C-alpha cells in the first residue's frame, strides 16, 4: 500500500553528482522515526547499503562512501532524492530506494537493537549506467 | 568482511529439503545485530522472508526456518515447492562497518 | 458534588497526563449514575457496585485518562501489559471503581485527533499513581542521547490515532477511576 518510484537519467558522466527521485505514498517522510534509504546492486552481485535519512534531518551514509553520497528529503511531496558525487563507471549499478516505517520492529526488545534488521517497502528500482 | 558469505548455489528437486549457509563475522552474525533473510524472484523487488533471526512475515511457509550460531547462520527450506524457485539472500548488521551486510545469495531450481 | 463536572465534563486528560481530583463534603447519588447506562464500562473492585451507596467517605480520588477499547483490559486492578508497566500503573489492591465510555464523537477530530499522548518508554513501572510531569528523553539504547531525540534514545509514546472513522478497538475511550 506503500509505493516508491525512482526516476532519473540513464547516463550520468563520471565525477559529477546524480540526483534521482523516489516519490512515495501511503506514509509521510515526516512520520516519527521513518527512514528513506538507498541501496545499490552491481550486475549479478550483492546488495550494497548506501544511505538513509530521517524526518529529523538525521542521516547516515556508508562511512567509506559518506563524502561521495548525499541524500535529501522533500516532505511536502513525500519524496526522497539520492545524489551521488564523484561518480565513476565503477558506481554503475541498480539503485533502490526504500521506506522504513518508524524505527525498528518495535515489538521485540522494544526495538532495542539499533534498527531491528531492515526496512519494509522497496521500489521497483532504477538502472543507472556510469560512463564517459 | 563486506558481504555475508554463502555457498554460491544450493539446489534440489521438487520436494527436497534445501539449506543455505551464511557466513559472517563477529560484528554482524556473531556479536552483531540479528540476521534477516530475504526471498526474491530474480530481477524483482526482494521481499523480507525472515526477520529478527527467526520471525516470519505472513506468507512465508513454515518450512523455511533460520538458525544462527557464532558468526554463521543457515536457512532451511524443508520440502521444496514450486514457489521456492527464487534467489535467496541473508543479511545482518555489521558493527565494524556500521553497515547492514547482505549474503551472496542462492538461486533454486526445482529439478 | 460535581460528578456532572466529571461525567458531563468537556475535556479529558491523556493517559500520560491523567487528572486527579479530591472529592469530599457534597451530595452524590450513586445508583443514578451507575444505572444511567451511559458508560460502556463501570466495574467496581473492592466495593460492591450494586447500591453500596450507603456510605459517605472522608476522601475520594478521581483519576481521568484516555485509552482505546482494545486496551481497556490492561487498565484494571492487577493487570499486566504495556500501559501499566510503562505508562500508568495501578496497584493490585485497587478499592475503587472504573468507568469508561466511548467518546469517539467527542474525542476524535477531523484529520485525526492527536490530543492523547502515552508514555511508551520507561526504565521502571509506575509506583501507584504518578503523572506525565517529567517528559525527557531516556537512552533506551546503547549510548547517550545528548540532545535531539535520536538513535537509541527516545521520548515516550506518540499520539493516539483516534480518527473518527476508526474501529472500536482503535476508538477513543474516556476513563474515570474513583477511589
Amino acid at each position: 500500500e506503500v509505493q516508491l518510484v525512482e526516476s532519473g537519467p540513464g547516463l550520468v558522466k563520471p565525477s559529477e553528482t546524480l540526483s534521482l527521485t523516489c516519490t512515495v505514498s501511503g506514509g509521510s517522510i515526516s512520520s516519527s522515526s521513518y527512514y528513506w534509504g538507498w541501496i545499490r546492486q552491481p550486475p549479478g552481485k550483492g546488495l550494497e547499503w548506501i544511505g538513509s535519512i530521517y524526518y529529523r534531518g538525521s542521516t547516515y551514509y556508508n562511512p567509506s562512501l559518506k563524502s561521495r553520497v548525499t541524500i535529501s528529503v522533500d516532505t511536502s511531496k513525500n519524496q526522497f532524492s539520492l545524489k551521488l558525487s564523484s561518480v565513476t563507471a565503477a558506481d554503475t549499478a541498480v539503485y533502490y530506494c526504500a521506506r522504513h516505517v518508524r524505527s525498528a520492529y518495535y515489538y521485540g526488545s522494544g526495538s532495542y537493537r539499533d534498527e531491528g534488521n531492515w526496512f519494509d517497502p522497496w521500489g521497483q528500482g532504477t538502472l543507472v549506467t556510469v560512463s564517459s | 568482511q563486506s558481504v555475508l558469505t554463502q555457498p554460491p548455489s544450493v539446489s534440489g528437486a521438487p520436494g527436497q529439503r534445501v539449506t543455505i549457509s551464511c557466513t559472517g563475522t563477529r560484528s554482524n552474525i556473531g556479536a552483531g545485530h540479528d540476521v534477516h533473510w530475504y526471498q526474491q524472484l530474480p530481477g524483482t523487488a526482494p521481499k523480507l522472508l525472515i526477520y529478527g533471526n527467526n520471525n516470519r512475515p505472513s506468507g512465508v511457509p513454515d518450512r523455511f526456518s533460520g538458525a544462527k550460531s557464532g558468526t554463521s547462520a543457515s536457512l532451511a527450506i524443508t520440502g521444496l515447492q514450486a514457489e521456492d524457485e527464487a534467489d535467496y539472500y541473508c543479511q545482518s548488521y555489521d558493527r565494524t562497518l556500521t553497515s547492514y551486510v547482505f549474503g551472496t545469495g542462492t538461486k533454486v531450481t526445482v529439478l | 458534588c460535581p460528578f456532572g463536572e466529571v461525567f458531563n465534563a468537556t475535556r479529558f486528560a491523556s493517559v500520560y497526563a491523567w487528572n486527579r481530583k479530591r472529592i469530599s463534603n457534597c451530595v452524590a447519588d450513586y445508583s443514578v449514575l451507575y444505572n444511567s447506562a451511559s458508560f460502556s464500562t463501570f466495574k467496581c473492585y473492592g466495593v460492591s457496585p450494586t447500591k453500596l451507596n450507603d456510605l459517605c467517605f472522608t476522601n475520594v480520588y478521581a483519576d481521568s485518562f484516555v485509552i482505546r477499547g482494545d486496551e481497556v483490559r490492561q487498565i484494571a486492578p492487577g493487570q499486566t501489559g504495556k500501559i501499566a508497566d510503562y505508562n500508568y500503573k495501578l496497584p493490585d489492591d485497587f478499592t475503587g471503581c472504573v468507568i469508561a465510555w466511548n467518546s469517539n464523537n467527542l474525542d476524535s477530530k477531523v484529520g485525526g485527533n492527536y490530543n492523547y499522548l502515552y508514555r511508551l518508554f520507561r526504565k521502571s513501572n509506575l509506583k501507584p499513581f504518578e503523572r506525565d510531569i517529567s517528559t525527557e528523553i531516556y537512552q533506551a539504547g546503547s549510548t547517550p542521547c545528548n540532545g535531539v531525540e535520536g538513535f537509541n534514545c527516545y521520548f515516550p509514546l506518540q499520539s493516539y490515532g483516534f480518527q473518527p472513522t476508526n474501529g472500536v478497538g482503535y476508538q477513543p475511550y474516556r476513563v474515570v477511576v474513583l477511589s
